[PDB]
């Protein structure tokens, strides 16, 4: 019946009204307990709306449209999930007075197809004209670190931030190659930009492993398996029948190890990881050789060291081929962090790096953790598309006014459904101010003013309350945003407001 | 004041112990055995009555 | 509930007025049942007559206040504040003991000449 | 639980405050009374709502004394005075929870009120009756608030000549009940008679036979009652007979109370006037005469020039003004939170609470007014720095008086007094 | 919702803090804990009465996710940043209902954080660049206040001397390093506390295994140290892998580089021990993974892995190995030190039951997280409660020169600041509120110094004259968490808890 369609929008208001805080970098977050007990906490909508798991049928929709946003894009999971929302909450007193859904629905995509046109008009493509390779990276680099504890520090972060993106092709570049630890302890200025991978130093236990960490040219190699003798967790049981056979039992793993002991040797590998704890037996023999080694190294780190070097893993010590071999430049092992943390640095074929941060809480870098990746997605976005777009509300002011002239020259029912999709728009600059304290009725009125004088670049400002411009405050959004939200919110507004009936079978 | 040479008093100006003589704060004597002498018959009415019949609600 | 309302509802009747002693001390608003005849006092002795009390032990004590205004009519409230200090220490001097007091209110004759 | 039973009148005590809080200013929220005779009356005026409620809790009660003590004797300020009490009542409930004695939280509040108003009196700017040009323009702002706009222009040097014969020096506190605003159908505005001897609420003898005018009158020439046959004999004695007085005005005319006795009528109201009294004991008692057509006019006209009166009576006993709109609170608040470091114990604690509690007043005159709350109050505290008493109320002709402030602030010391320290209630009768 | 959660988070906060209220400072409260793991001892350290702490409500939660990142850098701090940062929860609800956004009052308390930093370092004073000889005392007084509440106090003399060579040892003058790994707290049920000594080493909890192996280790005609042996093949044939169903040779190997002790994990047999007393070689069955991956590093030899290349300078060499009784207990362990500094020091308490041990390890734990604060910043100041009257009056003056929005913010700030010394005046039995007033009393008309709350009964005020100071970097470390806490609150505006199947 017609009750199945109000039940249905109000049931995706709850689901929204918890993504209104996480719109923006200086909103609220949202706190999620897994059934595992594992305690997240992020700002980034994507994962966040994955846990929800709404046995709504609608709401499931929310989620399909958010891996689409954080797959092809990557940026705007919360804002997609707003604005797709908000058409459905302003058609709600349409729909009491008679007027069917359809026409409702089919009003959206008339606006549809005069803002992809609007979009095309608003991109600028800019690459060397008014600036550089350098000047490029480093002015956008202050604006998502301002607002924050970090704008004071800012200075040697924009720096390390410059030279991240250089070590990787510009042509194809990932967010997830560059790896962020939490390292708790020391002043946050002192951090530094390694190329290689870190470990965790998970052996707090005393009495071996003298060697210094200076090394020249140190040679890497994978093993699959654990290659061990002493063990902490299991024990071997010896009954026999014979008094002095009791001992030779638990040696039948020593000749077939004990030539592999000095395989490394000729080989020479000075690097030897593995994804299973490794007893003390393997860093027995690699003290003189100069050989370095750790134990219980994550899967993840390893395949950053395959691709690192260009090597391959290998089950065991006898059959391995010296093409997977591979050698840095320097290895050096400092005390940054106040621990002695292992990395690798001057590998020309590594396609994947580690930037490290430091802070007296692990908390207070989780929130800057996630800060750098704002910086990176846009760095990510304007390599490949050319196509960029004033953002943060900048364009969204944008689109709303012309599809308010747009309406007036449209007779029919599609001049109140125009008129109420760009109304419905202002849901985004208005959150983005209730998220950071600014006031939202006296901006929202006074940016109207001059947004009619012909000027399509006014933003808003983020630092100080204020109408301004973001070409100065360099808030930069790439186009693709911008036309695969308003696809993808479209679609899935006209998908919850067409449902008539809810079938939910049990058993 | 439990052995001797106390002057001392209660003094609600500064809240503490104060000697009473240089603030010049006294009472009448009459009214200390009127109090007393009216106190102590009063209580020997109360106690000199073992049981009390509840009286006819008005 | 003989001595219960001899000493818990002479209490809580003498607790009425005690706050009242001094010119710092309390105050109380005596309410009747239409509530616009009321007003507001620190007088002791006026709280104790205008108070209805179905306690027959309470009516005793209104007659042995008005010896002290016949007589000199000064200090009336303290003589009540007093008089339940006294029922304070009567008490747990009896449940501690079940003994007559009039044994004790010889003790009490004996100290008194002391103070004087 | 004797305190518990205390705290719960405090709660009781804040709501009444809160709902009259809504209603302070020109700008508030009204409130609907529905009596249970089944007259529905509204109105923003405070003093009109108290009366009407009809509280039963005994505690509440006590702001309709203040209420009808704050305008015998400022005549402005009874819905402020309310939002002020219900202030120190809100911060005396952490006061209770800290093992704060209301002994302590009562005397403070003597201090407090009396640091208040030497305060308030050295930024205040000392006036004198003598000149004229001051007591026209503030009788005339508070004219603005009724529907009579234009037409006031003549009824500010009105009220001020009136209290300028009466209220020679030293004179503390003057009656108003003394000035009676006569009220009569028929004439106008504009058309007023000050008659400074006395003006009575009756007319005179219609029939035939009185003489209805005498000259050199008190041998009884004029007599007042509280038969047909007994005029006609007084009639031949030339004696002026005046019956039907009101039994209200007869203790009005004992206390103000000829040369000459004559009737005159602008229009229809056939009324006598008595000059020249010359009394040594009675004072020039003045009553104000005020014409209108329709019923609406004499009525909210009534209201206005009384409140004008009470502005003025203000400055007869204490000289001085201040401006309004909660300017003089914001500095008040701002001396007492440094000096609270020169006390010390206890009470040093109370004066930084003491001043956050007059900041609500001009805290409510920017809600009412659809400003944003908490936004106006620290534009309040930045602009009072620099400058003094200039934040701009003087350009608005807005002036409130400092006997208001002042009396507010008193009457709320002895208010909230009287609630902490009643322990318990019974019933007695 | 909006007008829900925001209000349940302010009570809920003040229901966890009033707890440890009662346990805040010496006079506190001493509860007794049970470990699931069969441990049982009673202590007031709030990090470990709060990770014990088992709710359901997701606000007190963020308390222990705190916790346990303080345990590393403090670990002493626990009681004192959930009060304070509770009493800005406090200030803050005020606020809401005055219309100010939440997220204002995270960035208000920022502000306000780092202005009092400046403030309390111009009065701060340091400790070399006054008196060098004071150094010594400064060591030995800080662990004596958080030892006056235990058995330890009658020996305190002593034991002050063992928590200041522990520290200096795992770190370096300039690099102030300190890691918790690299001291361990070990302890044994029989005896008393005055037997306790302090080990330059690890304990290993050897018997030397027959009694007829000897107890001590000869220098061997002046040889370097003592020669041990770190090896992971024991002596034994060997076989291969294929089947699963040679004495002289491995041991003369040894004998010829003079290694006194071999290491193997597991257990060893009678006649394979036989060999080894012989040769005057000890024995070392059990191993526990404990005993590698660092000391070695000051033993500055060499590693052999086989024992075809051993040789005399190539072996690890310590001061001295020998075996002394403890007691009537008939573990009877060994004690190893070192001449040179190491990197590891363990302690080793004895006590006559085994809640008295674990209530003077814990002790003397607390101890040495004071004095690594202490090593960390050469500048302290004076505590007891003055550090947050003097930072509190440094804001609050500030306010009213600060304008705008922020500037409510920062009144709020120095009111929250006055909880700390009102609650330790109320365990101490004082007046709270005449205390606080009293102290800015004689901060301001008399002179500026620091006087805090009295932990020891007296008749007035000025500790100055008993020489309690506090380390900057610890009080410095405790407002940057509150403060964070404090935001981290507001950020959450939702209490998601899902179900159970």
């Amino acid at each position: 019946g017609k009750g199945q369609i109000i039940s249905n929008i109000n049931a995706c208001v709850a689901v929204q009204e918890a993504l209104k805080p996480t719109l923006g970098p200086l909103g609220s977050d949202i706190l999620i307990v897994t059934s595992n007990q594992k305690t997240t906490i992020s700002n980034d909508g994507a994962t966040i709306l994955k846990l929800l798991d709404v046995v709504h049928p609608a709401a499931k929709t929310l989620v399909d449209i958010s891996r689409a946003q954080d797959a092809e894009v990557g940026d705007g999971t919360t804002s997609v999930t707003i604005l797709a929302g908000e058409l459905m909450k302003e058609a709600k007193p349409f729909l009491e007075e008679g007027i069917s859904s359809h026409l409702i629905m089919k009003g959206y995509r008339k606006a549809v197809s005069l803002a992809v046109e609007k979009i095309n008009e608003l991109a600028v493509d800019i690459t060397s004209e008014k600036s550089s390779g350098r000047e490029l990276l480093e002015r956008c680099a202050r604006t998502a670190m301002s607002s924050k504890l970090i704008h004071n520090n800012a200075d040697f972060f924009v720096k390390m931030c410059v030279d991240a993106v250089l070590s990787l092709d510009r042509n194809d570049l990932d967010d997830k190659l560059i790896g962020i630890k939490k390292i708790p302890g020391g002043a946050m200025e002192e951090s530094l930009f390694i190329n290689g991978v870190a470990f965790k130093k998970t052996f707090s236990y005393a009495g071996f492993e003298q060697q210094p960490k200076k090394f020249n040219n140190p040679k890497i190699l994978s093993l699959n398996v654990e290659l061990e003798l002493k063990a902490e967790k299991d024990n071997a049981e010896v009954r026999v029948e014979h008094v002095e056979d009791y001992q030779a039992i638990v040696d039948a793993e020593w000749q077939l190890i004990f030539e592999k002991l000095r395989q490394v040797e000729e080989t020479g590998a000075n690097i030897v990881l593995s994804k299973l704890p490794i007893g003390d037996l393997a860093t027995q023999f690699f003290a003189d050789r100069n050989i370095f080694c750790a134990g219980r190294v994550s899967a993840d780190d390893m395949n950053r060291v395959i691709q690192a070097v260009g090597g391959s893993i290998q089950s065991t010590t006898s059959d391995i081929k010296p093409e997977h071999l591979g050698t840095c430049a320097l290895f050096e092992e400092m005390q940054i962090g106040s621990e002695r943390y292992n990395l690798f640095q001057g590998c020309p074929q590594a396609k994947t790096c580690t930037l490290l941060l430091r802070g007296g809480a692990e908390q207070v870098i989780a929130e800057v953790e996630r800060s750098l990746h704002d910086a990176i997605m846009i760095v990510k976005r304007a390599l490949q598309n050319k196509l960029i777009v004033a953002g943060g509300g900048a364009t969204e002011m944008e689109v709303s006014k012309c599809l308010r002239d747009y309406s007036k020259t449209i007779a029919g029912k599609q001049q109140m459904i125009i008129n109420a999709f760009a109304k419905a728009l202002e849901v985004i600059p208005r959150q983005l101010c209730e998220n950071a304290g600014f006031d939202a009725i006296e901006i929202l009125n006074k940016l109207r003013l001059a947004h009619s004088k012909g000027e399509k670049w006014y933003g808003v400002v983020f630092e100080t309350e204020n109408i301004g411009d973001n070409f100065a405050k360099f808030v930069w959004e790439p186009a693709l945003v911008k036309i695969n939200a308003l696809n993808s919110a479209t679609e899935a507004t006209n998908l919850i407001l067409s449902v008539d009936e809810t079938i939910t079978n049990k058993g | 004041i439990y052995n001797g040479i106390s002057t001392s008093g209660l003094d609600l100006n500064n809240g503490t112990i104060a000697d009473m003589r240089q603030l010049g704060i006294v009472e009448s004597y009459k009214l200390k055995r009127a109090v007393v002498s009216s106190a102590s018959e009063a209580a020997e009415v109360l106690l000199r009555v073992d049981n009390i019949i509840r009286a006819r609600p008005r | 509930n003989a001595r219960l309302s001899a000493f818990v509802g002479a209490i809580a009747v003498g607790d009425l007025v005690k706050s009242t002693l001094g010119p710092k001390g309390m105050d109380k608003l005596l309410q009747s049942a239409s509530s616009n005849t009321c007003m507001v006092t620190n007088d002791g002795a006026t709280i104790l007559k205008s108070i209805p009390l179905d306690n027959p032990a309470a009516k005793v004590l209104v007659n042995i206040s008005k010896v002290q205004d016949d007589e000199v009519g000064d200090g009336t409230t303290s003589v009540t504040v007093l008089s339940a200090e006294l029922l304070r220490e009567a008490e747990k001097l009896i449940d501690q003991s079940k003994i007559h007091p009039q044994t004790i209110i010889e003790g009490y004759r004996l100290a008194s000449a002391a103070a004087l | 639980k004797p305190q518990e039973v205390r705290k719960a009148n405090i709660i009781a005590a804040r709501s009444v405050a809160d709902a009259i809080r809504t209603s302070l200013g020109p700008k508030g929220m009204d409130k609907m009374i529905k009596t249970s005779r089944g007259e529905i009356i509204i109105s923003n005026d405070g003093h009109t709502i108290l009366k009407q409620m009809a509280i039963l809790h005994p505690v509440a009660r006590m702001l309709v004394e203040v209420s009808a003590a704050q305008d015998s004797e400022a005549g402005d300020g009874t819905t402020s005075v309310v939002i002020l009490t219900g202030a120190l009542l809100g911060a005396a409930e952490r006061l209770l929870n800290k093992g704060i004695h209301p002994t302590i939280i009562a005397d403070s509040f003597q201090s407090a009120a009396k640091r208040s108003v030497d305060i308030l009196l050295e930024m205040c700017h000392k006036v004198s009756l003598s000149d004229r040009e001051q007591l026209v323009r503030a009788a005339s702002t508070s004219l603005s608030s009724k529907i009579v706009s234009q037409y006031s222009s003549f009824l500010a040097p009105l009220a001020v000549d009136s209290v300028l014969k009466i209220s020679d020096e030293n004179s503390k506190n003057v009656d108003l009940n003394d000035i009676r605003l006569v009220k009569k159908v028929g004439g106008t505005i504009d058309d007023t008679e000050m008659i400074d001897g006395v003006v009575l609420t009756q007319t005179a003898i219609k029939s035939a036979g009185g003489p209805t005018r005498k000259e050199k009158a008190k041998k009884c020439n004029v007599l007042l009652i509280q038969n047909d046959l007994a005029l006609h004999f007084l009639s031949k004695l030339n004696i002026m007979v005046v019956k039907d007085i009101e039994r209200e005005e007869i203790e009005f005319l004992s206390k103000g109370l000829a040369d000459l006795v004559e009737e005159i009528d602008s229009d229809g109201s056939k009324i006598v006037r008595v000059t020249g009294i010359r009394n040594n004991n009675a004072r020039p008692t003045v009553s104000v005469v005020i014409r209108g057509a329709n019923n609406m006019i004499i009525d909210e006209t009534e209201r206005s020039l009384h409140d004008a009166l009470c502005v003025i009576r203000c400055l007869v006993k204490e000289r001085g003004l201040i401006a309004g709109g909660g300017a003089p609170e914001i500095e008040i608040s701002r001396r007492l939170s440094k000096e609270a470091r020169s006390m010390e114990g206890v009470q040093a604690f109370i004066w930084q609470e003491f001043a956050s509690a007059l900041e609500v007043i001009p805290t409510t005159l920017a809600e009412n007014a659809g400003l944003n709350s908490i936004k106006v109050v620290t534009e309040l505290r930045s602009k009072h720095e620099n400058g003094e008493l200039n934040d701009n109320t003087y350009e608005e002709h807005i002036l409130q008086p400092v006997l208001v402030s002042t009396s507010a602030i008193t009457l709320a010391s002895e208010c909230v007094k009287s609630i902490l320290r009643i322990d318990d209630i019974a019933f007695s009768r | 919702h909006g007008l829900e959660a925001k209000k349940s988070h302010i009570l809920a906060a003040r229901s966890v803090a009033s707890i440890i209220k009662t346990s805040l400072g010496p006079r506190g409260l001493d509860k007794i804990l049970i470990s699931p793991d069969g441990e049982i001892t009673i202590t007031n350290d709030g990090a470990t009465i709060l990770s014990q702490m088992e709710l359901d409500n997701e606000i007190a939660k963020l308390l222990v996710q705190l916790s346990k990142s303080q345990d590393d850098e403090i670990g002493d701090g626990t009681t004192g940043v959930v009060v304070l940062a509770s009493a800005l929860l406090d200030q803050a609800l005020e606020l809401i209902q005055k219309g100010i956004h939440p997220i204002k009052i995270a960035n208000g308390f920022d502000e306000a954080a780092k202005l009092a930093i400046s403030k309390l370092e111009e009065t701060c004073d340091d400790i070399s660049a006054s008196n060098d000889e004071l150094f010594r005392d400064f060591l030995l007084r800080a662990a004596k206040t958080s030892l006056g509440s235990k058995i330890v106090s009658k020996d305190h003399d002593r034991f002050a001397e063992m928590a200041v060579e522990a520290v200096i040892n795992v770190m370096d003058k300039d690099r102030k390093d300190v890691d918790f790994d690299l001291i361990k707290m070990q302890g044994r049920v029989g005896g008393s506390i005055s037997d306790s000594k302090l080990i330059n080493g690890v304990i290993l909890d050897k018997d030397f295994s027959h009694p007829q192996m000897p107890k001590c280790v000869l220098p061997k005609e002046g040889s370097d140290g003592v020669k041990l042996a770190i090896l992971t093949c024991p002596f034994e044939p060997p076989k291969p892998k294929t089947k699963h169903k040679k004495f002289k040779e491995m041991i003369d190997d040894v004998k010829k580089a003079g290694a006194d002790v071999v290491i193997c994990q597991w257990g060893f047999d009678d006649e394979a021990n036989h060999l080894l007393l012989q040769n005057d070689l000890p024995a070392v069955r059990w191993v526990g993974g404990q005993e590698l991956e660092h000391i070695a590093i000051s033993t500055n030899g060499r590693i052999v892995p086989r024992f075809q290349d051993l040789s005399k300078d190539k072996l690890g060499t310590c001061s001295r190995i020998y075996e002394q009784e403890f007691g009537t207990t008939k573990d009877r362990m060994l004690i190893i030190e070192q001449s040179k500094e190491t990197k590891t020091v363990t302690c080793f308490v004895r006590g006559s039951n085994k809640m008295i041990v674990d209530e003077a390890e814990r002790a003397l734990h607390d101890s040495l997280c004071v004095v690594r604060n202490l090593v960390k910043d050469s500048r302290v100041v004076y505590g007891g409660g003055a550090a947050e009257v003097t930072m509190s009056l440094a804001v609050s003056e500030e306010a009213d020169k600060q304008r705008g929005i922020d500037q409510y913010a920062f009144r709020g700030f120095a009111q929250a600041l006055d909880t700390i010394p009102m609650t330790l005046a109320e365990n101490s039995g004082l007046d709270p509120i005449g205390t606080l007033s009293t102290l800015k009393s004689k901060q301001l008309k008399e002179k500026i110094s620091n006087i805090g709350v009295d932990c020891l009964g007296y008749g007035s005020n000025d500790m100055k004259e008993l020489f309690v100071v506090d380390p900057f970097i610890g009080k410095k470390q405790q407002i940057l968490l509150a403060t964070q806490l404090c935001r981290m609150i507001l950020k959450i505006d939702n209490v998601i808890i899902s179900g159970k199947d």
